[PDB]
Protein backbone atom coordinates (compact mmCIF):
# COMPACT_ATOMS: atom_id res chain seq x y z
CA UNK A 1 0.00 0.00 0.00
CA UNK A 2 2.99 2.24 0.66
CA UNK A 3 3.69 4.13 -2.59
CA UNK A 4 7.34 4.82 -3.46
CA UNK A 5 8.37 6.84 -6.52
CA UNK A 6 11.77 6.02 -8.04
CA UNK A 7 13.52 8.60 -10.23
CA UNK A 8 16.57 7.59 -12.25
CA UNK A 9 19.48 9.85 -13.19
CA UNK A 10 20.53 10.69 -15.71
CA UNK A 11 17.84 10.07 -18.31
CA UNK A 12 20.51 9.38 -20.93
CA UNK A 13 24.14 8.51 -20.17
CA UNK A 14 26.37 9.02 -23.22
CA UNK A 15 29.64 7.12 -22.78
CA UNK A 16 32.29 5.38 -24.88
CA UNK A 17 33.47 1.76 -24.57
CA UNK A 18 36.06 1.18 -21.85
CA UNK A 19 34.68 3.91 -19.58
CA UNK A 20 32.59 3.39 -16.44
CA UNK A 21 28.87 4.10 -16.07
CA UNK A 22 27.15 5.38 -12.92
CA UNK A 23 23.35 5.24 -12.78
CA UNK A 24 21.46 6.57 -9.76
CA UNK A 25 18.02 5.70 -8.37
CA UNK A 26 16.41 8.11 -5.89
CA UNK A 27 13.40 7.02 -3.84
CA UNK A 28 10.82 9.51 -2.60
CA UNK A 29 10.69 7.51 0.65
CA UNK A 30 13.19 5.12 2.19
CA UNK A 31 13.46 1.65 0.66
CA UNK A 32 13.52 -0.86 3.50
CA UNK A 33 16.55 -3.11 4.10
CA UNK A 34 18.20 -3.96 0.73
CA UNK A 35 14.98 -4.43 -1.24
CA UNK A 36 16.05 -3.00 -4.58
CA UNK A 37 16.85 -4.54 -7.96
CA UNK A 38 18.24 -3.50 -11.34
CA UNK A 39 17.11 -4.84 -14.71
CA UNK A 40 18.75 -4.61 -18.13
CA UNK A 41 16.70 -4.46 -21.34
CA UNK A 42 18.10 -4.52 -24.87
CA UNK A 43 16.08 -3.28 -27.87
CA UNK A 44 13.24 -5.67 -28.65
CA UNK A 45 14.00 -8.17 -25.88
CA UNK A 46 12.53 -9.24 -22.56
CA UNK A 47 13.85 -7.50 -19.44
CA UNK A 48 16.73 -9.26 -17.70
CA UNK A 49 17.24 -9.37 -13.94
CA UNK A 50 20.66 -7.79 -13.50
CA UNK A 51 20.97 -7.37 -9.73
CA UNK A 52 18.89 -7.90 -6.59
CA UNK A 53 19.37 -7.17 -2.91
CA UNK A 54 20.98 -3.82 -3.85
CA UNK A 55 24.33 -5.51 -4.56
CA UNK A 56 23.75 -9.24 -5.26
CA UNK A 57 24.35 -10.16 -8.89
CA UNK A 58 22.12 -12.63 -10.70
CA UNK A 59 23.43 -15.89 -12.17
CA UNK A 60 25.43 -15.25 -15.33
CA UNK A 61 26.10 -11.53 -14.76
CA UNK A 62 29.66 -10.31 -15.29
CA UNK A 63 31.79 -8.83 -12.51
CA UNK A 64 31.68 -5.44 -14.27
CA UNK A 65 28.35 -4.67 -12.54
CA UNK A 66 28.22 -3.39 -8.95
CA UNK A 67 25.34 -2.23 -6.77
CA UNK A 68 25.42 0.08 -3.77
CA UNK A 69 23.34 2.48 -1.71
CA UNK A 70 20.55 2.43 0.85
CA UNK A 71 17.56 4.39 2.12
CA UNK A 72 16.65 6.73 -0.73
CA UNK A 73 19.86 6.72 -2.81
CA UNK A 74 21.03 3.71 -4.83
CA UNK A 75 23.72 3.30 -7.48
CA UNK A 76 24.60 0.89 -10.28
CA UNK A 77 28.21 1.00 -11.51
CA UNK A 78 29.58 -0.56 -14.70
CA UNK A 79 33.37 -0.73 -14.45
CA UNK A 80 34.30 -1.26 -18.12
CA UNK A 81 31.59 -0.65 -20.70
CA UNK A 82 31.29 -3.30 -23.41
CA UNK A 83 29.23 -3.04 -26.63
CA UNK A 84 26.73 -5.37 -24.94
CA UNK A 85 26.14 -3.03 -21.98
CA UNK A 86 24.57 -0.23 -24.07
CA UNK A 87 20.86 -0.65 -23.30
CA UNK A 88 18.15 0.53 -20.89
CA UNK A 89 18.47 -0.02 -17.14
CA UNK A 90 15.55 0.09 -14.70
CA UNK A 91 15.57 0.16 -10.92
CA UNK A 92 12.78 -1.57 -9.02
CA UNK A 93 11.86 -1.33 -5.35
CA UNK A 94 10.16 -4.13 -3.43
CA UNK A 95 10.19 -2.64 0.05
CA UNK A 96 6.50 -1.97 -0.57
CA UNK A 97 4.22 -2.48 -3.56
CA UNK A 98 6.73 -2.88 -6.42
CA UNK A 99 7.44 0.17 -8.57
CA UNK A 100 9.81 0.75 -11.48
CA UNK A 101 11.92 3.72 -12.43
CA UNK A 102 11.51 5.42 -15.79
CA UNK A 103 14.77 3.89 -17.04
CA UNK A 104 18.21 5.13 -18.05
CA UNK A 105 19.69 4.54 -21.51
CA UNK A 106 23.42 3.87 -21.83
CA UNK A 107 24.35 4.77 -25.41
CA UNK A 108 27.40 5.22 -27.63
CA UNK A 109 28.99 8.67 -27.49
CA UNK A 110 30.13 10.56 -30.59
CA UNK A 111 30.82 14.08 -31.84
CA UNK A 112 27.97 16.60 -31.92
CA UNK A 113 26.35 16.50 -35.37
CA UNK A 114 23.82 18.97 -36.75
CA UNK A 115 20.69 17.64 -38.47
CA UNK A 116 19.75 18.12 -42.10
CA UNK A 117 16.21 19.51 -42.15
CA UNK A 118 13.80 18.84 -45.02
CA UNK A 119 10.09 19.51 -45.50
CA UNK A 120 7.69 17.53 -47.71
CA UNK A 121 4.24 18.88 -48.65
CA UNK A 122 1.32 16.49 -49.19
CA UNK A 123 1.05 14.89 -52.62
CA UNK A 124 -1.90 15.74 -54.85
CA UNK A 125 -3.17 12.15 -54.69
CA UNK A 126 -3.32 12.49 -50.91
CA UNK A 127 -5.17 15.80 -51.27
CA UNK A 128 -7.73 14.00 -53.42
CA UNK A 129 -7.87 11.31 -50.71
CA UNK A 130 -9.29 13.93 -48.32
CA UNK A 131 -6.40 14.25 -45.85
CA UNK A 132 -3.14 16.21 -45.79
CA UNK A 133 0.15 15.23 -44.14
CA UNK A 134 3.16 17.56 -43.98
CA UNK A 135 6.45 15.86 -43.13
CA UNK A 136 9.42 17.50 -41.39
CA UNK A 137 12.53 15.31 -41.56
CA UNK A 138 15.63 15.71 -39.36
CA UNK A 139 18.41 13.55 -40.79
CA UNK A 140 21.57 12.45 -38.94
CA UNK A 141 21.91 14.37 -35.67
CA UNK A 142 23.38 13.92 -32.19
CA UNK A 143 22.42 14.09 -29.38
CA UNK A 144 18.81 12.88 -29.47
CA UNK A 145 17.37 16.04 -27.88
CA UNK A 146 15.78 18.16 -30.62
CA UNK A 147 12.65 20.32 -30.75
CA UNK A 148 10.30 20.55 -33.75
CA UNK A 149 7.59 23.23 -33.84
CA UNK A 150 4.84 23.57 -36.45
CA UNK A 151 3.63 26.99 -37.62
CA UNK A 152 0.65 27.41 -39.96
CA UNK A 153 0.40 31.07 -40.98
CA UNK A 154 2.58 32.01 -37.99
CA UNK A 155 0.17 30.14 -35.68
CA UNK A 156 1.66 27.64 -33.25
CA UNK A 157 0.04 24.21 -33.65
CA UNK A 158 -0.34 21.63 -30.89
CA UNK A 159 -1.97 18.23 -30.52
CA UNK A 160 -2.08 17.64 -34.29
CA UNK A 161 1.52 16.49 -34.88
CA UNK A 162 3.18 13.12 -34.24
CA UNK A 163 6.88 12.27 -34.00
CA UNK A 164 8.95 9.18 -34.74
CA UNK A 165 12.63 8.47 -34.07
CA UNK A 166 14.97 5.76 -35.33
CA UNK A 167 17.30 3.83 -33.06
CA UNK A 168 20.95 4.89 -32.94
CA UNK A 169 22.63 3.56 -36.06
CA UNK A 170 25.40 0.98 -35.77
CA UNK A 171 27.86 2.85 -38.03
CA UNK A 172 27.67 6.63 -37.56
CA UNK A 173 25.81 6.43 -34.21
CA UNK A 174 23.30 9.13 -35.17
CA UNK A 175 19.55 9.61 -34.84
CA UNK A 176 16.83 10.56 -37.31
CA UNK A 177 13.43 12.10 -36.57
CA UNK A 178 10.21 12.66 -38.50
CA UNK A 179 7.35 14.98 -37.50
CA UNK A 180 4.05 14.50 -39.33
CA UNK A 181 1.39 17.23 -39.20
CA UNK A 182 -2.04 15.88 -40.16
CA UNK A 183 -4.90 18.13 -41.29
CA UNK A 184 -8.18 17.84 -43.14
CA UNK A 185 -8.34 19.01 -46.74
CA UNK A 186 -10.48 22.01 -45.77
CA UNK A 187 -8.18 23.10 -42.93
CA UNK A 188 -5.20 22.61 -45.24
CA UNK A 189 -6.63 24.64 -48.13
CA UNK A 190 -7.77 27.42 -45.77
CA UNK A 191 -4.22 28.50 -44.89
CA UNK A 192 -1.17 28.95 -47.12
CA UNK A 193 2.20 29.02 -45.31
CA UNK A 194 3.47 25.94 -43.45
CA UNK A 195 6.77 25.85 -41.58
CA UNK A 196 8.63 23.61 -39.15
CA UNK A 197 11.25 25.09 -36.82
CA UNK A 198 14.03 22.86 -35.47
CA UNK A 199 16.08 23.72 -32.40
CA UNK A 200 19.09 21.53 -31.60
CA UNK A 201 22.39 21.77 -29.75
CA UNK A 202 24.30 21.64 -33.04
CA UNK A 203 22.29 24.51 -34.56
CA UNK A 204 23.54 27.97 -33.59
CA UNK A 205 20.08 29.38 -34.38
CA UNK A 206 16.71 27.64 -34.83
CA UNK A 207 16.42 26.50 -38.45
CA UNK A 208 13.01 26.97 -40.07
CA UNK A 209 11.93 25.18 -43.26
CA UNK A 210 8.76 26.49 -44.88
CA UNK A 211 6.63 26.17 -47.99
CA UNK A 212 3.60 27.95 -49.44
CA UNK A 213 0.49 26.00 -50.40
CA UNK A 214 0.42 25.57 -54.17
CA UNK A 215 4.16 26.11 -54.68
CA UNK B 1 11.55 -23.14 -14.75
CA UNK B 2 9.58 -22.07 -17.83
CA UNK B 3 6.78 -19.54 -18.32
CA UNK B 4 4.34 -19.86 -21.23
CA UNK B 5 2.01 -16.99 -22.09
CA UNK B 6 -1.11 -16.77 -24.24
CA UNK B 7 -4.28 -14.79 -24.80
CA UNK B 8 -5.85 -12.64 -27.49
CA UNK B 9 -3.51 -9.88 -28.62
CA UNK B 10 -5.84 -7.77 -30.79
CA UNK B 11 -8.81 -6.20 -29.02
CA UNK B 12 -11.25 -3.31 -29.44
CA UNK B 13 -11.91 -0.50 -26.95
CA UNK B 14 -14.48 -1.10 -24.20
CA UNK B 15 -13.57 -4.80 -24.20
CA UNK B 16 -11.94 -7.19 -21.73
CA UNK B 17 -8.30 -8.28 -21.96
CA UNK B 18 -7.73 -11.84 -20.71
CA UNK B 19 -4.21 -13.30 -20.53
CA UNK B 20 -2.92 -16.59 -19.13
CA UNK B 21 0.51 -17.55 -17.78
CA UNK B 22 1.42 -21.19 -17.12
CA UNK B 23 4.54 -22.18 -15.17
CA UNK B 24 6.43 -25.47 -15.45
CA UNK B 25 9.44 -26.76 -13.56
CA UNK B 26 9.14 -25.91 -9.87
CA UNK B 27 6.62 -25.48 -7.04
CA UNK B 28 3.91 -23.03 -8.09
CA UNK B 29 3.13 -22.33 -4.44
CA UNK B 30 5.66 -20.59 -2.16
CA UNK B 31 6.05 -17.96 -4.89
CA UNK B 32 4.47 -14.66 -5.79
CA UNK B 33 3.46 -14.29 -9.43
CA UNK B 34 3.26 -10.87 -11.05
CA UNK B 35 1.94 -9.29 -14.22
CA UNK B 36 3.96 -6.38 -15.65
CA UNK B 37 3.45 -4.38 -18.84
CA UNK B 38 5.53 -2.15 -21.10
CA UNK B 39 4.00 0.27 -23.63
CA UNK B 40 5.86 0.47 -26.96
CA UNK B 41 8.99 2.54 -26.41
CA UNK B 42 8.19 3.34 -22.77
CA UNK B 43 9.20 2.11 -19.33
CA UNK B 44 8.17 -0.94 -17.33
CA UNK B 45 5.02 -0.71 -15.22
CA UNK B 46 4.09 -3.24 -12.54
CA UNK B 47 0.46 -4.33 -12.88
CA UNK B 48 -0.12 -6.74 -10.04
CA UNK B 49 0.73 -9.87 -8.09
CA UNK B 50 -1.00 -12.95 -6.68
CA UNK B 51 -0.05 -15.92 -4.49
CA UNK B 52 -1.29 -19.49 -4.09
CA UNK B 53 -3.95 -18.54 -1.52
CA UNK B 54 -5.54 -16.15 -4.03
CA UNK B 55 -4.53 -13.00 -2.15
CA UNK B 56 -3.84 -10.22 -4.65
CA UNK B 57 -2.13 -6.84 -4.78
CA UNK B 58 -2.61 -4.33 -7.58
CA UNK B 59 -1.03 -1.15 -8.87
CA UNK B 60 -3.15 1.79 -7.61
CA UNK B 61 -3.23 3.19 -11.16
CA UNK B 62 -4.98 0.05 -12.47
CA UNK B 63 -6.87 -1.03 -9.32
CA UNK B 64 -10.29 -0.18 -10.76
CA UNK B 65 -9.94 -2.32 -13.90
CA UNK B 66 -7.45 -5.11 -13.11
CA UNK B 67 -8.28 -8.55 -11.69
CA UNK B 68 -5.59 -11.20 -11.22
CA UNK B 69 -6.75 -14.76 -10.57
CA UNK B 70 -4.96 -18.04 -9.86
CA UNK B 71 -5.47 -21.75 -10.52
CA UNK B 72 -3.23 -24.16 -8.60
CA UNK B 73 -4.90 -27.18 -10.22
CA UNK B 74 -3.21 -26.17 -13.49
CA UNK B 75 -0.29 -24.08 -12.14
CA UNK B 76 -1.58 -21.02 -13.98
CA UNK B 77 -2.50 -17.44 -13.24
CA UNK B 78 -4.66 -15.08 -15.25
CA UNK B 79 -4.92 -11.34 -15.89
CA UNK B 80 -8.17 -9.51 -16.67
CA UNK B 81 -8.38 -5.83 -17.65
CA UNK B 82 -11.80 -4.31 -18.30
CA UNK B 83 -12.64 -1.08 -20.19
CA UNK B 84 -9.64 -0.96 -22.49
CA UNK B 85 -8.28 2.18 -24.14
CA UNK B 86 -5.46 2.95 -26.57
CA UNK B 87 -3.26 3.59 -23.50
CA UNK B 88 -3.41 -0.16 -22.71
CA UNK B 89 -1.52 -1.22 -25.86
CA UNK B 90 1.62 -2.85 -24.47
CA UNK B 91 3.73 -5.98 -24.14
CA UNK B 92 2.55 -7.95 -21.11
CA UNK B 93 5.01 -10.14 -19.21
CA UNK B 94 4.40 -12.52 -16.35
CA UNK B 95 7.17 -13.14 -13.86
CA UNK B 96 8.01 -15.06 -10.72
CA UNK B 97 8.18 -12.90 -7.62
CA UNK B 98 9.51 -13.62 -4.15
CA UNK B 99 9.75 -16.85 -2.19
CA UNK B 100 7.49 -17.64 0.74
CA UNK B 101 9.58 -18.00 3.91
CA UNK B 102 8.24 -19.81 6.98
CA UNK B 103 9.38 -19.20 10.55
CA UNK B 104 7.41 -20.10 13.69
CA UNK B 105 7.25 -16.39 14.57
CA UNK B 106 6.83 -14.84 11.10
CA UNK B 107 5.73 -15.75 7.57
CA UNK B 108 5.82 -13.69 4.40
CA UNK B 109 7.30 -13.26 0.94
CA UNK B 110 10.89 -12.07 0.57
CA UNK B 111 13.05 -10.96 -2.38
CA UNK B 112 10.10 -9.80 -4.47
CA UNK B 113 12.15 -9.27 -7.63
CA UNK B 114 11.09 -10.67 -10.99
CA UNK B 115 12.92 -13.64 -12.56
CA UNK B 116 12.36 -15.47 -14.78
CA UNK B 117 10.08 -13.65 -17.23
CA UNK B 118 7.57 -14.78 -19.82
CA UNK B 119 8.17 -14.24 -23.51
CA UNK B 120 5.68 -11.37 -23.48
CA UNK B 121 2.34 -10.99 -25.27
CA UNK B 122 1.82 -7.90 -27.40
CA UNK B 123 -1.67 -6.42 -27.00
CA UNK B 124 -3.06 -3.74 -29.32
CA UNK B 125 -6.30 -1.90 -28.52
CA UNK B 126 -7.97 -0.31 -31.54
CA UNK B 127 -11.34 -0.39 -33.31
CA UNK B 128 -9.77 -0.59 -36.78
CA UNK B 129 -10.07 -3.62 -39.07
CA UNK B 130 -7.59 -4.99 -41.59
CA UNK B 131 -6.92 -2.26 -44.16
CA UNK B 132 -4.38 -1.89 -46.95
CA UNK B 133 -1.88 0.97 -46.86
CA UNK B 134 -1.86 4.05 -49.07
CA UNK B 135 1.61 4.99 -50.34
CA UNK B 136 2.25 8.64 -51.20
CA UNK B 137 5.54 10.04 -52.58
CA UNK B 138 7.53 12.56 -50.53
CA UNK B 139 9.14 14.36 -53.49
CA UNK B 140 12.58 16.05 -53.27
CA UNK B 141 22.35 16.03 -50.91
CA UNK B 142 18.60 15.59 -51.40
CA UNK B 143 16.12 13.68 -49.25
CA UNK B 144 13.16 11.78 -50.68
CA UNK B 145 10.77 9.18 -49.37
CA UNK B 146 7.42 7.44 -49.16
CA UNK B 147 4.59 7.93 -46.65
CA UNK B 148 2.68 4.71 -45.88
CA UNK B 149 -0.59 5.74 -44.22
CA UNK B 150 -3.79 4.05 -43.03
CA UNK B 151 -2.86 0.38 -42.65
CA UNK B 152 -3.57 -2.30 -40.06
CA UNK B 153 -2.12 -4.37 -38.58
CA UNK B 154 1.67 -4.29 -38.34
CA UNK B 155 4.07 -4.87 -39.98
CA UNK B 156 4.95 -3.44 -43.39
CA UNK B 157 8.18 -4.10 -45.29
CA UNK B 158 9.73 -1.18 -47.20
CA UNK B 159 12.64 -1.50 -49.62
CA UNK B 160 14.19 0.89 -52.14
CA UNK B 161 14.87 0.05 -55.80
CA UNK B 162 14.17 -3.65 -55.20
CA UNK B 163 16.81 -3.73 -52.48
CA UNK B 164 19.57 -2.01 -54.46
CA UNK B 165 19.56 1.24 -52.46
CA UNK B 166 20.25 0.46 -48.80
CA UNK B 167 22.79 3.03 -47.52
CA UNK B 168 21.26 6.20 -46.12
CA UNK B 169 17.80 4.61 -45.85
CA UNK B 170 15.82 5.37 -42.68
CA UNK B 171 12.55 3.57 -41.94
CA UNK B 172 11.01 4.99 -38.77
CA UNK B 173 8.85 3.04 -36.31
CA UNK B 174 5.14 3.05 -37.05
CA UNK B 175 2.82 5.34 -35.08
CA UNK B 176 -0.68 4.26 -34.02
CA UNK B 177 -3.02 7.10 -34.95
CA UNK B 178 -6.21 8.08 -33.15
CA UNK B 179 -8.20 6.50 -36.00
CA UNK B 180 -6.86 3.06 -35.00
CA UNK B 181 -4.54 2.62 -38.00
CA UNK B 182 -0.81 3.06 -38.51
CA UNK B 183 1.29 5.59 -40.41
CA UNK B 184 4.94 5.36 -41.39
CA UNK B 185 7.62 7.13 -43.40
CA UNK B 186 10.65 5.77 -45.26
CA UNK B 187 13.29 8.29 -46.31
CA UNK B 188 16.63 8.21 -48.10
CA UNK B 189 19.33 10.78 -48.84
CA UNK B 190 20.95 10.74 -52.28
CA UNK B 191 23.42 12.83 -54.28
CA UNK B 192 21.73 15.82 -55.89
CA UNK B 193 23.10 14.97 -59.35
CA UNK B 194 21.42 11.53 -59.41
CA UNK B 195 17.92 13.04 -59.20
CA UNK B 196 17.81 13.68 -62.95
CA UNK B 197 19.26 10.37 -64.14
CA UNK B 198 18.61 7.64 -61.56
CA UNK B 199 15.09 6.43 -60.77
CA UNK B 200 13.81 5.90 -57.22
CA UNK B 201 11.01 3.46 -56.38
CA UNK B 202 9.90 2.43 -52.90
CA UNK B 203 8.67 -1.18 -52.73
CA UNK B 204 6.00 -1.36 -50.02
CA UNK B 205 4.60 -4.78 -49.12
CA UNK B 206 1.85 -5.32 -46.52
CA UNK B 207 1.20 -9.08 -46.40
CA UNK B 208 -1.89 -8.97 -44.11
CA UNK B 209 -3.67 -7.26 -47.03
CA UNK B 210 -1.45 -8.60 -49.87
CA UNK B 211 -0.89 -5.18 -51.42
CA UNK B 212 6.08 -0.17 -56.00
CA UNK B 213 5.65 3.62 -55.86
CA UNK B 214 7.92 5.81 -57.97
CA UNK B 215 9.01 9.04 -56.28
CA UNK B 216 9.43 11.91 -58.74
CA UNK B 217 10.81 15.46 -58.23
Amino acid sequence: VHEIVLTQSPGTLSLSPGERATLSCRASQSVSAKNLAWYQQKPGQAPRLLMYGVSIKNTGVSDRFSGSGSGTDFTLTISRLEPEDFAVYYCQQYGSSPTFGQGTKVEIKRTVAAPSVFIFPPSDEQLKSGTASVVCLLNNFYPREAKVQWKVDNALQSGNSQESVTEQDSKDSTYSLSSTLTLSKADYEKHKVYACEVTHQGLSSPVTKSFNRGE
Amino acid sequence: VQLQQWGAGLLKPSETLSLTCAVYGESFSAFSWSWIRQPPGKGLEWIGEVDHSGSTNYNPSLKSRVTISVDTSKNQFFLKLVSLTAADTAVYYCARGGRKVYHPYWTGYVNNCFDPWGQGTLVTVSSASTKGPSVFPLAPTAALGCLVKDYFPEPVTVSWNSGALTSGVHTFPAVLQSSGLYSLSSVVTVPSSSLGTQTYICNVNHKPSNTDKRVEP
